[PDB]
């Protein structure tokens, strides 16, 4: 079964270069064009441009002449991408692609591989309680995990017990460090008699704080 | 370069709908087009090349047409899986090019955001900031405006935005507004508020705070 | 006393005569009660056979033309003489034999003919540059061995189709070196160019005009040029009393009978001219290359003496090919062909240096044998063909005839010729098994059987049908 | 020996077509058997000639054949910002034709290909090309491994390897009875010879109309060689299956080669990897040993033999003269993991010029005695020279040495009778199997069928 298997996420600072991969599965690299793809969510989908694995000829779209450098290994059945002097704008995930049976198609395309160019050191997250102001049956509170690299933070409350009526926002960078927030709903008599904590885990930093939600 | 422009960006249907989304290209392709799906938090998949071919495992529901610079992608009778964003793509000629997209999502009855307003933490103020944070949890449509006001007056400056994704089984959309201030710049003021603004009601939903005061 | 003749006890005259050379028969009238009348003519003579009823014929060869061979080759067009004698009269009893004798010489000073038939695919261009002289200064060293020295000129590449010819852009079809920096003619199979002349400049001014063509695969067509070059007689101008050498130069391999199917050609080479008035090979487009058995046919049929003239890289190749076609000879090209001339001398010489003889329409009951006299007035036994000869020299064989019983026919004849040569000697046989009484036989005699038999030749015969 | 040469069944193509250049026996699916004919010169929609493909219905009294219809059009796809081209006309379709299962493969191996880019080419050449049909469905494909859509400029920058411009794809043909589609390519890399292996169920799955480049991603090619043996080799000019390794899990391949070491010639027999098992060299240079090639058991020990055709051999004759007449050879295959010896049976022709061994059809047991036999055509043999073919019976050292049967051609001179043949189908369900034989030059195809023994 053809699949096309990328290299995990990229975490590299403004000016450097980083290599990424792209391994064929149940098949040999040298049969087909091998493409490179960036997308982000702004600018959307973007082609890169391609390589003959069999001959090492390249094409390029000329927006990436001097960024984009890609090469492949037919002994390791691998396709790379090499991007240098790293901006903001290289922030996006890269994706291999090859055809099916049309020499000229896009028919097949690895999982993705995540790059994200930044100075930011690791930062340990601040997690902020958000209790309400002093009425309704309904009641809402909520969590504001603030200035955190690198992602992901995994969000819960009371240690995963409390799934249901939970919002978590996705995160947003703002100056180099992400911010994110998370809102959980219930009913009155429940809040507060019965106690309510935002558990916010961030591996990178190795840190898993645990704020109490209190009232004002 | 050859660009291609793809409508409607989304459509807001129901299973078992007959759906079409077309693309123009700034010149005849010659059925040089290939159809792709994202799905939610997910890699691609190719659907269709050169035009009208489905790729092998592709259901028979989908279907390609189209000639000259004008094409469509038909999907008959939607399934739950097929809620997820399409793009076509040129390859008459390099370099490649693709369309903006279509992201399918699913139609309901709208319904208003609940909004709700918190002051900043003191555990926050005396590291010496203050954020202001609003919820609109649970509306439809998606579409939605937040206006914050520091005492009454319009602030948009500091302001961070996020929206979650089509929720599971609601269908419902959600909203975080975020207005970080210095905590020195917070004690200026008094009244803190925000505004959402959505097609449900035609004034607003208006949620507010006085600080010191509670 | 009794020998072979009489003990077979023999009804006939010509029953007598089949028995062994040496019998002889009685028809006298007059001849004692048991007497036999087949026996040695010794003894017939002796028991008072007269004279004139002694039948015993001889085997005998006496010469019927006995032309002197010439000293020269030149003089006449052409009346020289290279086979002596020419024309033999031989009488043959049944089973016996007779011996002859034949003289061959290698003529001074006789005419030749050499077409000169060159690739001129792109490789050969510092090749065309050399020989632009090569009409007169072959001339020069020819002279010291011919005064009738006549010279041509053809070109070959190979067949205009794909995939050996580049089709496109349609630059490529008017020259085909475009995508190199230079200009090249478009590609041509075979053209004929120069018929053979005594005027040599002509030679140099035609390959002065001459250039290279360009084509894709490196086997070429020079064996439909070959081909043509032999059988387009009247056109490539071989005169009928000349050393023919076709001097056919390449540094490449050669496509061969089926290669034309590559180009979409299944028909056969049919061994015709197909050279006309523009003086290119016309079914080169529609017809296969020639096998090498056909190119032989046409080679032996038109006494074309064919020589690989090949650089060094196919001389293995060649010389391979020349023992399958007998009589090519191989001579080593340089790259530039700058040694082409002393090439063709030599290769002239290694031609006029050997005589074979061939015997064309032999009958079934002759057998010959052949004693060779080469170098030093030395006999060789059980040969027929002498090596290691120059121009000048002269060999002779010794041949003898034997027949095996008497065959139906009582005139036959047959050729002895050398390979190459004009002339041959004509051998005229008369099966002499016959008596001369049978001529005069008396049928319905009242002498045998009172006129159931026939009378011939002293005893009576039964007649016809009994 | 049992062929009646009485009462033939003639089919007929149009004039000028050559219909009868190939032709094979084809079955149905309810194993109604039919004959496929290839007319290589069939006009096609502009009065030119491109080819065509006639499939015969078995009838006693022969006659006309329906069309198997092909796409004849030319076909340009303007795409990656090149032009690919496809041009048909002259192109053979029908030069050589295959049957298997209910499939019918007919080959194009003149049909020419280009792409432009600019300025530039890849330089048009006969990369030749398949047509696959369905007969009973209507389905279509076509496989064509040597396109592809490098410039010029490219092969000569990378000293023309792997040069698959000038393959002629299609050449000759043969499926394995797993319906794996070999086809020689004598052509390929620079005139050294290809083959292009694919199953036939992926070439229809991976085909689709107006592509014209396209991956069958279990496609197998042989390989370029440095060695100058190879140059102008022609290798895969005739291709053949059997079983030569005794493993009987994998087929091998028998590729003639007739040019092969400056015009020696050979027969190669290989694994389905294109590795090298046995060699064997042509006996005389220009002879064409590689022709035809063939694979029967003639033996009866359920090992495959060999047999090979050299169309152009001079015999040796009285005087130190050489007669084009044509030999065949037969290799019988040994007892476990052995060399192929020297040829067990040498069988030479008579005719001057009648290319005997020309083509070699096995005929499976023709006189029902337990041995399978083989019939040798010689095109412009026989006394006349208007074309024989020559049956020879299989017996427990091999071959007859003379032929038990001669067929004289019944068409005229220059029909080329015999120059295919195919054998071992019983076209009539007498129990019996039948002999096909093709006449290009008449246009018709002559039908020999097998009666019982007298
Ligand atoms: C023109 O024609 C000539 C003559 O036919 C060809 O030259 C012959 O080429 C063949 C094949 O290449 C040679 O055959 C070999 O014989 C060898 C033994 O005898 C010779 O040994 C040496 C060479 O080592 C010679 O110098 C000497 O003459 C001896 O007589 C064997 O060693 C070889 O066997 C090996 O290879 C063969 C495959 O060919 C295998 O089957 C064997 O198992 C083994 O591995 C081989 O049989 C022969 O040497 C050549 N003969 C002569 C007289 O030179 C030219 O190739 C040909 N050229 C062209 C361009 O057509
Ligand atoms: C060629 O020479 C041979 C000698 O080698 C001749 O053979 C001998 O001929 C003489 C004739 O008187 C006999 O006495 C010998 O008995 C022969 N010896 C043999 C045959 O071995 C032969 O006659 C000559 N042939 C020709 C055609 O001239
Ligand atoms: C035949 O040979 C003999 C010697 O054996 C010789 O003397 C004689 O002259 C020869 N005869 C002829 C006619 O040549
Ligand atoms: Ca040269
Ligand atoms: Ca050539
Ligand atoms: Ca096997
Ligand atoms: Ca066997
Ligand atoms: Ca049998
Ligand atoms: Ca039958
Ligand atoms: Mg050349």
């Amino acid at each position: 079964e053809v699949q096309l298997q990328q290299s995990g996420a990229e975490l590299v600072k403004p000016g450097a270069s980083v290599k990424l991969s792209c391994t064929a599965s149940g098949f040999n690299i040298k049969d087909t064009y091998v493409h490179w793809v960036k997308q982000r969510p702004e600018q959307g989908l973007e082609w890169i441009g391609r390589i003959d694995p069999a001959n090492g000829y390249t094409k390029y779209d000329p927006k990436f002449q001097g960024k984009a450098t890609i090469t492949a290994d037919t002994s390791s059945n691998t396709a790379y991408l090499q991007l240098s002097s790293l901006t903001s704008e290289d922030t996006a995930v890269y994706y291999c692609v090859r055809p099916l049976y049309d020499y000229y198609a896009m028919d097949y395309w690895g999982q993705g591989t995540s790059v994200t160019v930044s100075s930011a050191k690791t930062t340990a997250p601040s997690v902020y309680p958000l209790a309400p102001v002093c009425t309704g049956s309904s009641v809402t509170l909520g969590c504001l995990v603030k200035g955190y690299f690198p992602e992901p933070v995994t969000l819960t409350w009371n240690s995963g017990s409390l799934s249901s009526g939970v919002h978590t926002f996705p995160a947003v960078l703002q100056s180099d460090l992400y911010t994110l927030s998370s809102s959980v709903t219930v009913t009155s008599s429940t809040w507060p008699s019965q106690s309510i904590t935002c558990n916010v885990a961030h591996p990178a930093s190795s840190t898993k704080v645990d704020k109490k939600i209190e009232p004002r | 370069d050859i660009l291609m422009t793809q409508s409607p960006s989304s459509m807001s249907v129901s299973l078992g709908d007959t759906v079409s989304i077309t693309c123009h290209a700034s010149q005849g392709i010659s059925s040089n087009i290939g159809w792709l799906q994202q799905k939610p938090g997910k890699s691609f998949m190719g659907l269709i090349y050169y035009g009208t071919n489905l790729v092998d495992g592709v259901p028979s529901r989908f279907s390609g047409s189209g000639s000259g610079a004008d094409y469509s992608l038909t999907i008959s009778s939607l399934d739950s899986e097929d809620f997820a964003d399409y793009y076509c793509v040129q390859y008459a000629q390099l370099p490649y090019t693709f369309g903006g997209g279509t992201k399918l999502e699913i139609k309901r009855a709208d319904a208003a955001p609940t909004v709700s307003i918190f002051p900043p933490s003191s555990e926050q103020l005396t590291s010496g900031g203050a954020s202001v944070v609003c919820f609109l949890n649970n509306f439809y449509p998606k579409d939605i405006n937040v206006k914050w006001k520091i005492d009454g007056s319009e602030r948009q400056n500091g302001v961070l935005n996020s929206w979650t994704d089509q929720d599971s089984k609601d269908s419902t959309y959600s909203m975080s507004s975020t207005l970080t201030l210095t905590k020195d710049e917070y004690e200026r003021h008094n009244s803190y508020t925000c505004e959402a603004t959505h097609k449900t009601s035609t004034s607003p939903i208006v949620k507010s705070f006085n600080r010191n005061e509670c | 006393g009794p020998n072979i003749c009489t003990t077979r006890g023999v009804s006939s005259c010509q029953q007598c005569l089949a028995v062994s050379p040496m019998c002889a028969w009685c028809s006298d009238e007059a001849l004692p009660l048991g007497s036999p009348r087949c026996d040695l003519k010794e003894n017939l003579l002796k028991d008072n056979c007269a004279p004139e009823s002694i039948e015993f014929p001889v085997s005998e060869a006496r010469v019927l033309e006995d032309r002197p061979l010439s000293d020269k080759g030149s003089g006449d067009s052409s009346q020289v003489t290279q086979v002596s004698p020419q024309r033999i009269a031989l009488r043959l009893r049944p089973d016996d034999s007779k011996n002859f004798s034949i003289q061959v010489r290698q003529v001074e000073d006789y005419p030749v003919d050499i077409y000169y038939l060159m690739d001129l695919s792109y490789s050969m261009k510092d090749d065309l540059w050399s020989i632009q002289n090569l009409g007169t200064k072959l001339a020069t060293q020819m002279r010291k061995l011919t005064s009738n020295l006549r010279i041509g000129f053809g070109a070959f590449v190979d067949k205009p189709v794909s995939p050996y010819m580049y089709i496109s852009p349609p630059e490529a079809l008017e020259n085909p070196c475009y995508d190199m920096k230079t200009t090249c003619l478009p590609m041509f199979g075979y053209k004929h160019v120069l018929t053979l002349t005594d005027q040599v400049t002509r030679f140099n001014e035609e390959v002065k005009k001459q250039s290279v063509s360009r084509n894709r695969d490196a086997p070429e067509g020079g064996f439909d040029a070959i081909m043509q070059a032999t059988v387009c007689d009247e056109k490539i101008g071989w005169r009928n009393d000349a050393s023919h050498l076709l001097v056919f130069t390449t540094d490449a391999k050669t496509h061969i009978a089926l290669d034309g199917r590559l180009a979409g050609i299944v028909q056969p080479n049919d061994g015709q001219c197909h050279v006309g008035s523009d003086n290119h090979y016309s079914a080169s487009t529609t017809m296969d290359y020639p096998s090498l058995g056909l190119m032989t046919e046409k080679l032996s049929q038109k006494n074309i003496n064919l020589i690989f003239a090949v650089t060094e890289n196919v001389v293995n190749l060649y010389q391979n090919y020349s023992e399958l076609i007998p009589g090519t000879t191989v001579g080593v090209l340089s790259m530039d062909s700058s040694n082409v001339l002393q090439l063709i001398v030599d290769a002239y010489g290694k031609i006029r240096s050997k005589v074979e003889l061939e015997v064309r329409d032999l009958p079934e009951e002759l057998s010959l044998s052949f004693n060779a006299t080469c170098l030093n007035n030395e006999v060789i036994p059980g040969l027929k063909s002498c090596m290691g000869l120059k121009i000048g020299d002269t060999v002779s064989f010794s041949i003898e005839a034997k027949v095996r019983g008497c065959p139906q026919e009582k005139e036959k004849s047959f050729t002895i010729k050398p390979v190459g040569f004009k002339d041959s000697l004509i051998v005229q046989v008369t099966f002499d098994c016959d008596c001369a009484c049978q001529a005069q036989a008396e049928p319905n005699s009242h002498r045998c059987n009172n006129g159931n038999g026939t009378f011939e030749c002293g005893v009576c015969r039964c007649g016809p049908g009994w | 020996l049992n062929l009646d040469p009485v009462q033939l069944t003639f089919y007929a193509g149009p004039n000028g077509s050559q219909f009868g250049f190939s032709l094979d026996f084809h079955k149905d699916s309810h194993g109604r058997v039919a004959i496929v004919v290839g007319a290589p010169r069939t006009l096609g929609p502009s009065q030119e000639e491109t080819g065509g493909v006639f499939l015969c219905p078995w009838r006693a009294e022969g006659g006309q054949c329906p069309s198997l219809l092909f796409d004849l059009r030319d076909e340009t796809r303007n795409v990656g910002s090149q032009t690919l081209q496809t041009f048909k006309a002259r192109q053979g379709l029908g030069a050589s034709v295959v049957s298997w299962s209910d499939v019918i493969v007919a080959c194009a191996p003149w049909q020419h290909w280009n792409v432009l880019e600019k300025t530039e080419e890849a330089e048009k050449t006969p990369v030749g090309s398949c047509f696959l049909a369905q007969p009973e469905s209507g389905r279509r494909a076509e496989y064509s491994p040597c396109r592809g859509n490098t410039l010029s400029r490219i092969y000569v920058e990378n000293d023309f390897s792997w040069d698959k411009r000038y393959c002629e794809a299609g050449f000759s043909s043969v499926v394995t009875q797993a319906g794996e589609l070999v086809l020689g390519a004598p052509g390929g890399y620079y005139f050294l010879g290809l083959l292009a292996q694919a199953p036939v169920a992926d070439i229809f799955s991976s085909y689709r109309p107006g592509i014209l480049l396209w991956h069958v991603s279990s496609q197998s090619l042989s390989f370029d060689s440095s060695n100058p043996e190879y140059f102008d080799g022609y290798w895969g000019y005739s291709v053949a299956v059997g079983e030569f390794d005794g493993d009987l899990n994998t087929t091998e391949y028998v590729v003639g080669a007739p040019t092969w070491s400056w015009t020696l010639g050979a027969v190669e027999i290989l694994d389905s990897y294109y590795q090298r098992l046995h060699r064997l060299r042509g006996e005389q240079m220009a002879s064409y040993f590689g022709h035809s090639v063939a694979v029967t058991d003639v033996n009866g020990d359920g090992r495959h033999d060999l047999l090979v055709g050299a169309p152009l051999y001079m015999e040796s004759r009285a005087d130190r003269k050489l007669a084009e007449v044509g030999r065949v050879y037969l290799f019988l295959q040994p007892r476990g993991p052995h060399a192929l010896g020297a040829p067990s049976l040498l069988l030479t022709g008579t005719q001057l010029y009648g290319r005997f061994g020309s083509a070699i059809a096995p005929l499976g047991d023709l006189d029902r005695d337990g041995y399978n036999d083989i019939a040798v055509a010689a095109p412009y043999g026989g006394p006349s020279g208007r074309g024989q073919v020559l049956v020879f019976l299989g017996q427990s050292e091999g071959l007859r040495s003379r032929p038990s049967q001669v067929l004289d051609s019944p068409f005229p001179t220059g029909s080329a009778f015999g120059f295919s043949l195919r054998g071992a189908v019983d076209i009539d369900d007498n129990g019996y199997p039948d002999l096909i034989v093709g006449a290009y030059g008449a246009n018709q195809v002559a039908v020999y069928r097998a009666q019982p023994v007298v």
